[PDB]
């Protein structure tokens, strides 16, 4: 019942933790893959109007009327819930430290294609310099028109 | 005359400053100059000490200082094992040379000191590296409530550099380990027809090295380990010939021949260098044997040096 | 059975809930530090950290045993005189 | 990638090493051992004559 | 009055699109287009 | 008087001491106790070598 | 005292190792422990028995 056994148990739990980290990283890979697929960078879209993927967005699909604007931290829509059932019992220090240090850096994907959805905004008002604005505007407005049927959404201008 | 020392002093100071000056532009010539810069510095700080050892002491201190101050001020790599090994061997030889210079020494206690230092540094090689890499030390909390902060993302973005630096430091440390583990074991048996405990000691240290090489995994480390017996053999050979004996030299060649024979029969035969094809009990026995060797080393070393005889 | 009381610790929600400043390494902390530094130091020499069999500590404790038997024989022949 | 468990953070960022011992460094080891042996035997007799008879 | 997540306020920094909340950059590297690029986009797409 | 009754007493009259010198009653680890047995054992090493040398003249 | 006065990181026991400030415990246990038998030597009690 001396240190040897508790150290054995520590090592076991840390191994289990490594496995879980690998699994959640696989999930993050799936998520970033999808989000890169559906909102490519604002240069590849020059090549898209040709191939069979131009009007590939439909009103039944999870990505509909969503307009990319950049890259930042998307919070990893998956759950990551632990089943803690203690009334402030004291847990081993060198394991709880590892789990806590895990549940904060592997919970948010690193820079990923963001989404400026417009299906539930009804008004957008930018603020700042002239052409810096018209940039992001032209950017997502082209990204919008390119993916959705010209028979499904309309655009208007005054300048 | 003295001019032989003024020349060394001038060249070494010039190289010091020039290697300190091109760090910013080249970063590759800088490290070559840094490596060659510690051959003249030790000459100036040893021959500069007039005498015959009361002079190697300052040379060792100089190489240790130069290595240390150049390794820190460096990028990720190319401060390769060369610098750390010079540093460690200089520190060890300085520690031993101080005792040799300020006191009297049996010229056998020297071999004991060197083999001990080598065994010590080799056995505690990894931890020492992980120290020198400056890892993010653990944050073990009390059972109270000092709930600590999570590590910032900066130090976690800097980690792959520290990992490579750790690998390099550990290879270098093992290098200096074997280098001293032979630098004494040759000053031991070769002197003039010494005691058989020296024979068992040198063979025990060689077998301890060649048995440690089953631990590590970096290939360069394993090579350094396995090569200790070989380098020892050749050093004994030349110390014999220069020792003007010409009898056991052919015996050193016989030994070296057995070494290369086992090397060869292991080379073209991928069924003996395969740990899987062996048995579990034999693995266990090899482990117990490797433990027994270095266990027995220190007591028989004390016997041989003769401190059971003072009492 | 003997009805043991598993160590517990709630909150404070008052004035004496952030006043102690007492630095004293408990036995658990020194054990944890030993273990962490022997799982890192076995991650840059073995290149796997499942920690099933550690030979590094084996080597170090072997040299330590050599030292201890050395001192034991030293005094056990010091009593000889 | 970003890893925080220093154990994995070392057993992962050291794989740019091709460090596998394997049945291919054994070859160079054997070969250079052999070469050193031949040269040192010859130079041994060399010095044996340049210093004795 | 704590702008609704709908009809929100957006400020454009050098490479940020900093939302208005009480500054919550909400984008750390923004996606910016040029005029001529959009021109060539329209040109290509008018074909099908 | 059981031992539990005395095993208790010396514990409370140590939890008090840690109270007035260490200013925390968690009693996780107490150097004062070490302070006690350290100076205490240096008395025993005396008394034994005292006996071991008195018996040394008994040959 | 001086180097610890104008340098507020040597006189704060938080910035050391865990096992280094550990041994300092051992050191501070041995020193006072040896102190009674050493007195027995100096006083010369062992020259009476």
């Amino acid at each position: 019942m001396r240190t040897e056994e508790v150290d054995a148990e520590r090592a076991d739990y840390l191994r289990y933790l490594s496995v879980v980290r690998d699994n959640v990283r696989a999930h993050a890979a799936e998520q970033r893959a999808a989000l890169e697929w559906s909102h490519p960078e604002p240069e590849v879209l020059a090549t898209i109007p040709g191939t069979r993927r131009q009007w590939e967005r439909d009103p039944r699909d999870r990505d509909f009327l969503v307009l990319r604007a950049g890259r930042h931290d998307v919070p990893l829509d998956a759950a990551l819930k632990v089943k803690d059932t203690a009334d402030e019992i004291d847990l081993e220090p060198v394991a709880h430290s590892a789990l806590r240090g895990l549940l904060d850096v592997q919970r948010t994907v690193r820079d990923a294609p963001t989404g400026l959805d417009v299906a539930k905004l009804a008004r957008i008002t930018v603020i700042g310099e002239a052409d810096e604005a018209r940039a992001a505007i032209r950017a997502w407005i082209a990204q919008a028109v390119t993916w959705h049927d010209p028979t499904m959404l309309g655009v208007a201008l005054a300048a | 005359d003295l001019l032989g020392q003024f020349i060394v002093s001038g060249i070494a100071l010039a190289t010091v400053i020039a290697a300190l000056a091109v760090r910013n532009r080249s970063a590759v010539l800088a490290t070559s100059l840094a490596v060659t810069a510690l051959v003249p510095v030790a000459a100036a700080f040893a021959l500069g000490v007039p005498g015959d050892a009361p002079n190697v002491l300052l040379a060792a201190a100089g190489v240790a200082a130069w290595s240390l101050i150049s390794m820190a001020g460096s990028p990720d790599d190319r401060g390769i094992a060369v610098f750390t090994a010079t540093a460690v061997t200089g520190v060890g030889v300085l520690l031993v040379a101080g005792a040799a210079s300020l006191w009297v020494i049996s010229s056998d206690v020297i071999g004991c000191a060197l083999v001990l230092l080598g065994l010590i540094v080799t056995v505690q090689a990894a931890q020492l590296s992980a120290m020198w890499a400056r890892f993010p030390l653990p944050v073990i909390p009390a059972p109270g409530d000092p709930t600590p902060a999570a590590r910032p993302l900066s130090v976690l973005a800097d980690l792959p550099r520290r990992v490579r630096v750790s690998q390099a430091h550990q290879t270098g440390v093992i290098a200096a380990g074997v280098l001293l583990g032979v630098a004494g074991s040759v000053a031991l048996v070769s002197s003039a027809n010494a005691s058989p405990w020296a024979w068992y000691i040198v063979v025990a240290a060689a077998a301890g090295a060649a048995l440690r090489a089953r631990v590590w995994d970096s290939a360069a480390c394993k090579a350094w380990l396995l090569g200790h017996s070989y380098l020892l053999a050749v050093a004994l050979l030349v110390a014999f010939v220069i020792g003007d004996r010409y009898q056991a030299a052919l015996w050193a060649l016989a030994a070296l021949a057995v070494l290369v024979l086992v090397w060869i029969v292991a080379a073209l035969n991928p069924k003996i260098a395969s740990p899987d094809t062996y048995s579990l009990p034999m693995r266990r026995m090899v482990g117990f044997l490797a433990t027994g060797l270095d266990a027995s080393l220190i007591p028989v070393m004390a016997l041989l040096v003769g401190l059971f005889s003072l009492v | 059975d003997r009805r043991s009381f598993s160590s517990r610790t709630p909150v404070n929600e008052n004035p004496d809930g952030v006043q102690y400043r007492r630095g004293f390494v408990t036995r658990h902390q020194v054990s944890g530090w030993r273990f962490v530094m022997r799982r890192i130091a076995s991650g840059v020499a073995l290149h796997d950290t499942r920690m099933l069999v550690d030979p590094l500590r084996t080597q170090s404790r072997a040299v330590l045993t050599g030292a201890l038997i050395l001192v034991t024989g030293l005094v056990g022949c010091f009593i000889f005189s | 990638r970003i890893v925080e468990d220093i154990a994995d953070a070392a057993v992962i960022f050291s794989e740019a090493r091709r460090r596998q011992w394997g049945p291919t460094h054994i070859a160079r080891g054997a070969a250079l051992a052999l070469i050193g042996l031949i040269l040192v035997g010859t130079g041994l007799s060399v010095a044996h004559r340049v210093i004795t008879g | 009055q704590y702008p609704d997540p709908e009809r929100p306020i957006l400020r454009v920094a050098d490479g940020r699109i900093e939302r208005w909340q009480v500054w919550q950059p909400c984008v750390d590297v923004a996606d910016a287009m040029s005029a001529a690029e959009a021109a060539h986009i329209a040109r290509r797409l008018s074909r099908w």
